[PDB]
């Protein structure tokens, strides 16, 4: 995240992090259930071997209630290519169950239609990850929050020098100089109603990060609900 | 006005069946009384920071 906030305690408990054999954090996660991550598909291809770190809000320090909990299924939608970035979802079914805590609990998933009316059409949602703090920059070591206003589908497809397909979105600022980044990915898009906080997005990509007149691209949760429903199943 | 008019009073999902609201919730609560407020079933219910 290039600017933004700190998670201070309990702030953002449905943050996961994808971890590689060398223990370091390379795309987020978000926990859907005590089984289940939500994540991006091109996630998948940053490494070979990977396990899921959650309940952490620094990788420096190991903290209490912070857990590792191992893959057994990874469930990638088979329609995802590197040139168009479209359908960059991902569904992990881990080995144990998450134990819920302090900093460990579950997103809501919205149902689509109220998702799309209601959510969508807040002026903002929650982007937050352990990602680069600069566009040239190291991976964060403390986890990182920030508040983006929804973008214009017009206005998005316009920024944009890629084809915004209907399974992405647009978050983000013209000008301020803060957005998702490298190693955001896969990580959560919440929005918030009523103090229950659903998840809206994946991180997906970005021309950069923070680049004026450019956004967050997100995959769209919405357009993947019973497709998410039936990989929980399995 | 229906759902489009306060989320139907819901705190959840809000559905227009037969020209009335009709409030849901997600898994992990269960919808009150009133048939507006969602009830958490359990401790760590979804979409609530962990604060406490
Ligand atoms: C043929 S294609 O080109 O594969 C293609 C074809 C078709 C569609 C898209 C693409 C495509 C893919 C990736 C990228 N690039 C990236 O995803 C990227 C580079 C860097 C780096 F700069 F750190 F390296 N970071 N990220 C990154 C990562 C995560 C979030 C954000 C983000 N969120 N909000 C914001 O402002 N940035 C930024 C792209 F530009 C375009
Ligand atoms: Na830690
Ligand atoms: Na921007």
């Amino acid at each position: 995240i290039v600017g933004g906030q700190e998670c201070k305690d309990g702030e953002c408990p449905w943050q996961a992090l994808l971890i590689n054999e060398e223990n370091e954090g390379f795309c987020g996660g978000t926990i859907l259930s005590e089984f289940y991550i939500l994540t991006a598909a091109h996630c998948l291809y940053q490494a070979k071997r990977f396990k899921v770190r959650v309940g952490d809000r620094n990788t420096e320090q190991e903290e209490g209630g912070e857990a590792v909990h191992e893959v057994e299924v990874v469930i990638k939608h088979n329609r995802f290519t590197k040139e168009t970035y479209d359908f960059d979802i991902a569904v992990l079914r881990l080995k144990t169950p998450i134990t819920f805590r302090m900093n460990v609990a579950p997103a809501c998933l919205p149902e689509r239609d109220w998702a799309e009316s209601t959510l969508m059409t807040q002026k903002t949602g929650i982007v937050s990850g352990f990602g680069r703090t600069h566009e040239k920059g190291r991976q964060s070591t403390r986890l990182k929050m920030l508040e983006v206003p929804y973008v214009d589908r017009n206005s998005c497809k316009l920024s944009s020098s890629f084809i915004i397909t209907q399974n992405m979105f647009c978050a983000g600022y013209d000008t301020k100089q803060e957005d998702a980044c490298q190693g955001d990915s896969g990580g959560p898009h919440v929005t918030r109603f009523k103090d229950t906080y659903f998840v809206t997005g994946i991180v997906s990509w970005g021309e950069g990060c923070a680049r004026k007149g450019k956004y967050g691209i997100y995959t769209k949760v919405t357009a993947f609900l019973k497709w998410i429903d039936r990989s929980m199943k399995t | 006005k229906l759902c489009s008019l306060d989320n139907g009073d819901c705190d959840q999902f809000c559905h227009e069946e037969q020209n009335s609201v009709v409030c849901s919730c997600a898994r992990g609560y269960t919808l009150a009384d009133n048939g507006k407020a969602c009830i958490p079933t359990g401790p760590y219910p979804c979409g609530k920071q962990t604060l406490e």
